RNA sequence: UGAGUGUUUGUACCACAUGUACAGGAUAGGUAGGAGCCGAUGAGACCGGAACGCUAGUUUCGGAGGAGGCGCUGGUGGGA
């Protein structure tokens, strides 16, 4: 029912004791017993309810730390922002007519970000994107004026957050191979960004309850004071 | 049946008159062009 | 749902005088009534169509399906398919968002704080209401009442009454509805027809309030019962 | 003005089970991570029981036996 391991660090746990995040950062990485650069993600369940119109939240967070695996950028611009993309480094850079190539080509990279001018070129390509999730939007800002600021935080590894239906969103804060101390940055730059994203609407307490997982790894819940 | 009633300026929404109509006779709201102190200029005044 | 001190007077004739009602969540309430009652008024003054002369009319803020009793056929020519489809906003909004877009060509650094926010909003609320839909409603039709698809192509104004009940109650329901308004949804449907009807309502886990002069139909569905005075203007 | 029993109920955890529309390999709940994972702490395949079941199958229990499968990959689909 549950594999040794698994049940190893069940025990490990406290269900009745919820962690501070440092104990937490170190415990998922004694958690994931699996040998491989397994990530670190964290729930939380937020009290809002998405089905409101203004209670969704979507919205895209740097880490100073980064994800732990580097992302592909996707760019489609003209001129200026072509050359600023390039300048940015970006993985690559597209135009209206290889936007019909990038589908079914170049496909697998991370996040793509298009020129305001474009996004009526790409959006018809984009409702092929809608249902991938890889459409620029500018709540997240992944539409912008400038292609190199979002180059740059896509390398430094800027992560996407959307609330999930049931409430509770969760993101990846670094890798278990980064240092609990980095993996507890990225979960405290995380909560900051959460707390700011809170509507006007919502009352009561913001997060229900925090939990901490490795890919592996069990969840933890973690002390909203810490 | 006869009964009181007040004119609303439409621009400003001030009640500025005070008159009467029959129900029977008038059933919708009466509407009138009528001078609003408020704006001094004739606007359109409708029953409320 | 609530109503405080409820008045309407259409001219001479007035329909509610100082009416109360409360009406708790989960309940599916059986509005009878003789006609000109105003039982379809009532709904008017949920759906906000009209204003109560004096008192206030509460209602919930979550989404209502609303089956009118007379058919809205905008225009002759309009297609089955075309009449579905407008339930949900899927096709408004993209019509706006394909201007938002021609928009931000155009403006280059004036007004992209007012159309960023538009974008964003018309694409968070198309995925809500997610454009998966396409082929959900091409089968909500089979697993509704049986209505073909040669209909499907077939203009509005063409269909029979009882074939045009169908595809209004199927509208309906594809816009997924939190609150169901049924004014007469049996009007000219068949005994089959009916059946299916009854039992979907009897499973419908929300707030329905049906308008229906089928005692019977009621009496299998209903939980509580309004009833609209047409003497005493009450309820 | 305090002890209990039982019954009917409301709330809240905690366990359990359940997710079959079209296509889809077929019983696809959503999200995130996921290349790797699980099994002599008894895997695969086989057999009986029981449950669910939209009748297509799914879940679970046990008999023997002993070491295997699953995933990624691949195509489908809005969604693997
Ligand atoms: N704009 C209006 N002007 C004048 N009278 C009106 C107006 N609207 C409604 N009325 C009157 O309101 C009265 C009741 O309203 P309503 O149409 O909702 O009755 P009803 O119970 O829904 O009818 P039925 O049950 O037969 O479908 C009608 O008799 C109608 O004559
Ligand atoms: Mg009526
Ligand atoms: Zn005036």
């Amino acid at each position: 029912k549950k594999s040794k391991k698994m049940q190893e660090a069940l025990k490990k746990v406290d269900a009745t004791k919820a962690y501070s995040v440092e104990e937490a950062v170190a415990l998922a990485k004694d958690t994931n017993i699996a040998k491989f650069d397994a990530t670190v993600e964290v729930a939380y369940k937020l009290n809002v309810d998405p089905k409101k119109a203004d209670q969704q939240i979507r919205g895209a967070v740097v880490l100073p730390n980064g994800t732990g695996k580097t992302q592909t950028v996707l760019v489609f611009a003209k001129g200026e922002k072509a050359k600023e993309a390039e300048a940015a480094g970006a993985d690559f850079v597209g135009d209206d007519d290889m936007v019909a190539k990038i589908q079914g080509g170049w496909f697998d990279f991370d996040v793509v970000v298009a020129t305001p001018d474009m996004m009526a070129t790409v959006g018809k390509l984009g409702r092929v994107l809608g249902p991938k999730g890889l459409m620029p939007n500018p709540k997240t800002g992944t539409v912008t004026m400038d292609v190199t600021k979002a180059v740059e935080e896509v390398k430094a590894g800027k992560v996407t957050y959307r609330v999930d239906k049931a409430g509770n969103i969760h993101v990846p804060i670094g890798k278990v191979s980064f240092d609990n101390e980095k993996l507890v940055e990225n979960f405290n730059t995380i909560n900051d960004v959460l707390l700011k994203a809170k509507p006007s609407t919502a009352k009561g307490q913001y997060i229900k309850n925090i939990s901490v997982t490795t890919t592996f790894g069990p969840g933890i819940h973690v002390d909203q004071a810490s | 049946m006869r009964v009181n009633i007040t004119l609303e300026c439409t621009s400003c929404k001030e009640r500025n008159y005070l008159t009467n109509k029959n129900k029977r006779n008038n059933p919708d709201r009466l509407e009138k062009q009528k001078y609003c102190p408020r704006e001094r200029k004739v606007t359109l005044h409708r029953e409320t | 749902m609530r109503g405080q001190k409820m008045n309407l007077t259409f001219g001479l004739e007035e329909v509610y005088e100082d009416a109360e009602f409360h009406l708790g969540d989960f309940d599916k309430v059986g509005i009878v009534g003789v006609n000109g009652a105003g039982k379809t008024t009532l709904f008017r003054l949920l759906l906000r169509e009209l204003k109560l002369d004096k008192g206030k009319i509460t209602i919930g803020n979550s989404r209502i399906g609303y089956l009118p009793q007379e058919i809205i056929i905008m225009d002759e020519k309009m297609t089955v398919l075309e009449f579905l489809a407008e339930g949900r906003p899927i096709k408004k909004m993209e019509t706006e968002l394909n201007y938002i877009y021609e928009k931000l060509t155009v403006v280059d650094d004036d007004k992209q704080d007012r159309l960023l926010k538009r974008m964003g909003w018309l694409q968070e609320q198309l995925e809500y209401f997610d454009c998966y839909e396409a082929e959900s409603i091409l089968l909500d039709l089979v697993d509704s009442m049986q209505i073909d698809f040669d209909l499907f192509d077939q203009p509005i104004s063409e269909l029979s009454g009882g074939q045009k009940s169908k595809i209004s109650f199927a509208k309906v329901l594809y816009s997924k509805p939190e609150i169901l308004l049924l004014d007469q949804p049996t009007n000219h449907l068949d005994s089959s027809t009916k059946e299916f009807v009854t039992k979907y309502l009897k499973s419908y886990r929300g707030s329905v309030l049906i308008i229906s002069h089928d005692i019977d139909f009621l009496n299998q569905i209903i939980d509580k019962i309004m009833y609209i005075d047409k003497v005493t203007h009450k309820i």
